RNA sequence: GUGCAGAUCUUGGUGGUAGUAGCAAAUAUUCAAAUGAGAACUUUGAAGACUGAAGUGGGGAAAGGUUCCACGUCAACAGCAGUUGGACGUGGGUUAGUCGAUCCUAAGAGAUGGGGAAGCUCCGUUUCAAAGGCCUGAUUUUAUGCAGGCCACCAUCGAAAGGGAAUCCGGUUAAGAUUCCGGAACCUGGAUAUGGAUUCUUCACGGUAACGUAACUGAAUGUGGAGACGUCGGCGCGAGCCCUGGGAGGAGUUAUCUUUUCUUCUUAACAGCUUAUCACCCCGGAAUUGGUUUAUCCGGAGAUGGGGUCUUAUGGCUGGAAGAGGCCAGCACCUUUGCUGGCUCCGGUGCGCUUGUGACGGCCCGUGAAAAUCCACAGGAAGGAAUAGUUUUCAUGCCAGGUCGUACUGAUAACCGCAGCAGGUCUCCAAGGUGAACAGCCUCUAGUUGAUAGAAUAAUGUAGAUAAGGGAAGUCGGCAAAAUAGAUCCGUAACUUCGGGAUAAGGAUUGGCUCUAAGGGUCGGGUACGAUCAACUUAGAACUGGUACGGACAAGGGGAAUCUG
RNA sequence: UAUUGGCGAGAGACCGAUAGCGAACAAGUACAGUGAUGGAAAGAUGAAAAGAACUUUGAAAAGAGAGUGAAAAAGUACGUG
């Protein structure tokens, strides 16, 4: 028998690849019989040609994986072959911590913790440094609102 | 993971060419022609986009 | 491709005499947190457009199908 | 380089087909014919080219109207109907 | 050539029916001396130059 | 045209060599069944592998021309074979208002009037030319003569990647599809009828304004916009993909374990409502300077602020539209093959990848096309209702949209290389892990498993390696190989054009496991904190092992000088 | 008076298929080259297909017979060879 033009026309009609066809080596007088495509789809539907399901590729292996990397492991010296600035840009993290302290800024003025005139100044030292994170800002202001109404 | 086709005999990545990549009723992705986008109208004296005035591509 | 809102526009909208025929589509969807209910769209086909009135009373409904002209081509479903 | 690498570049046709001679002799960016010619109503042809003469002439052809002339004229170009005779 | 002109479609359709042998009545007829098609073209043996 | 052994004679045929050189790149095949006279090679199944998504995948441009597909078939071709084939014989197949050509111009090509040249022809492309037709009047013989007014541009060809009217989804074939079929749209040209609108203030009203809208007359001529535009960098946003949670189905694993592993959960064009950076308007009038970007620019030429208007890229909802597509289950049956049910749901995240886009910024003695075409404005020529008109840039209605191409390959077998040649040949899409990575290495989808085979394992090769002790003694010459190599931390010389040299040189660390600490988002405070959610980055500590840890892969040898550019 | 073209005739101490025109033949053909151009090879069964009915071996080409023919020492690989 020639079942090759069997095989192409159950790829289509199943909407698979050649691959992932099956066709019964038992019946192969019926199936060479079936030299149309609806005659592919009843052969499809009697159970000679299947479906022939997905290989496995298992994301498991990855996922004990990087539950260990949320753990903190695989993250010693031994194991970085990029450079600082390619794994994380200084870039990236500037402007992660500088939309940090802008955002508290802007929170502290309208919610009215802090004026317009104390904003100004720390919304130019933040931009320079002296503020590395969230709680120096905060540290700050606590301790320039408690001086000035010290000086007051 | 559906890798797509361009849909005329135009196969270079010109400026007629653009591909937005849809998801059709069939749920296979087919990419899908988008013409080159409109500019707004000008104003003729400062230049500047003048407001109020739709924005197509000059034979709509 | 294209809805109509005022139920009495969708009436006047059926004598237009080139609309021929029409068609009548039921839904089953539920009313917004639990029990289901029946929603039905009355599909008009006009000579250049399509025009739907959908309707979630479906006790209103039954008032609007004895409302359709008795020349329309009504296809239930 | 200049030889079977290079040859693979080869895809673009210098010369396509002439619409008075069918040649593919047809230069495209001179717009004109190497072996007859489109421009220039006389046939390109010369004395040096003995063989060439012989392939294109008259007589080489169908000659739809030269094959009757020489009768035309035995006849001394008549005009009408042989009207009838016998049997 | 995938998206031609007329006057190449024309010449490729001439050239597909005189892809064929000889008709074998041609062999039978009196003093034919034609033995087979000496104009037989193919695809990868020869090609057509337009 | 008369005698051949010679001319590296000419043409044709034929030996020895010789069943010899060889048919060895691209990891690789094996078992069984079928078929057949015959199977290492054809088909099916099973297994093992490979390409590893910058593919051996899915499409195209040039080119080819029917190789596409079916049936029959094996003389020649597939440098073994052959029942197979891009072969042989016979047929079948390419369906468009919307995809292209067609239209436009680019660099350029090239007539006409002219001027050269004995002439073939050359120059020239708006020239020293009497260069061509546009909107309506006037006809109520009647066909279009003639009357106002304007326009003066002065051929044509040249892009299947530039410009450009308009189509999407689902299904179908042995081979066609954005082309056929079902549904649903849009454009152009054309007639046209009704409704809505306008009108007694004739050619609309509202808003302080930006401007709004279902419309809301406007010829000649003029002005303007769109078409119409560089490159790089970072940021914001969207789309698709990736990753992940619950749930509803199915499949796999189950000696033991695993609320587990894999998979379906989709929504087109078009249309209505809504939606934004930028920009603009009104109120107000700012130093105690304020706003604000990742990037320092903006404000009395009017900031911050309060209130608004617009562009609709983009997104959300609804229609298209669940009836489609997907995943399942239950019944049926020599059948065309059915019939009936469900479910198709709600999220999350981001220096992710590709891409589009916006506001910007850098750069230039480089500032990064044109035209067709379309619209607007100015102007107010002209036609215009009240006993009744005006409008067809609003809604619906009606008709038509020609011609040509459309199959397939696009290459380790369809192209060019004398060929089924390890060469050459333009481009789109682009999964998971490791890892900085579109590197290498492994896998998923898809696709191959093609390249003459069998048996032995001499010499000498070719490709790959390893060597005790010495370490260039070899050699023209350290040629070839080895050594070094990623990241983190330390430490870096002469010299210098002060920018470099510089990864200088030279050292140390690196796994696994268990912890610690730091770096965030959103919510409620009348005019000090807490709840909660979600990230991979960096540093440190203990323990542990045949001192191993960039464990494969990947991956600098360095220095002191001379000649020279 | 000229006449290697055209058309129609008549000839020859010419050549006889590697000769004679390149071409006695589907010859300016097949084929090559981007193109200008280049450019072949190839005539003969027999008087007549009378081109081998039928049998046998073989998967089949074909073999062995049988036959036709004056002759298969003429079998579409065909005069002689």
């Amino acid at each position: 028998a020639n079942l090759r033009t069997q095989k192409r026309l159950a790829a289509s009609v199943v909407g698979v690849g050649k691959r992932k066809v099956w066709l019964d080596p038992n019946e192969t007088s019926e199936i060479a019989q079936a030299n149309s495509r609806n005659a592919i789809r009843k052969l499809v539907k009697n159970g000679t040609i299947v479906k022939k399901a997905v290989t496995v590729h298992s994301k498991s292996r990855t996922r004990a994986h990087a539950q260990s990397k949320r753990e903190g492991r695989h993250s010693g010296y031994g194991k970085r072959k990029g450079t600082r600035e390619a794994r994380l840009p200084s870039q990236v993290v500037w402007i992660r911590r500088l939309r940090v302290l802008r955002r508290l800024l802007a929170k502290y003025r309208d919610a009215g913790k802090i004026d317009k005139h104390l904003y100004h100044v720390l919304y130019k030292e933040s931009k320079g440094n002296a503020f590395k994170h969230k709680r120096a800002l905060v540290e700050h202001i606590i301790q320039a609102k408690a001086d000035a109404q010290r000086e007051k | 993971a559906q890798r797509v086709t361009f849909r005329r005999r135009n196969p270079y990545n010109t400026r007629s060419n653009k591909i937005k990549v849809v998801k059709t009723p069939g749920g296979i992705l087919r990419a899908q022609h988008v013409k080159k986008l409109a500019t707004r109208p000008k104003c003729g004296d400062c230049g500047s986009a003048l407001q109020g005035i739709s924005t197509l591509r000059p034979r709509q | 491709a294209r809805e109509i809102t005022d139920i009495k526009q969708f009436l006047e909208l059926t004598r237009r005499a080139d609309v021929k025929t029409a068609t009548v589509k039921i839904n089953k969807k539920l009313n917004k947190a639990g029990k289901p209910f029946r929603q039905t769209k009355f599909k008009v086909r006009g000579s250049s457009s399509l025009y739907t009135l959908v309707i979630n009373d479906a006790g209103k409904a039954k008032k609007l199908i004895q409302s359709l002209p008795p020349t329309l081509k009504v296809n239930r479903l | 380089g200049k030889g079977t690498p290079s040859f693979g570049k080869r895809h673009n046709k210098s010369h396509t087909l002439c619409n008075r001679c069918g040649r593919r002799s047809f230069h495209v960016q001179k717009k004109t014919c190497s072996s007859c010619g489109y421009p220039a109503a006389k046939t390109r042809s010369y004395n040096w080219g003995a063989k060439a003469k012989r392939r294109h002439t008259t007589g080489t052809g169908r000659m739809r109207y030269l094959k009757h002339v020489s009768r035309r004229f035995k006849n001394g170009f008549q005009t009408g109907s042989a009207s009838k005779a016998s049997a | 050539a995938a998206q031609k002109s007329f006057r190449i479609k024309q010449k490729m359709a001439k050239a597909k029916k005189q892809n064929r042998p000889l008709p074998q009545w041609i062999r039978l007829r009196t003093n034919n001396t034609i033995r087979y098609n000496a104009k037989r073209r193919n695809w990868r043996r020869t090609k057509m130059n337009i």
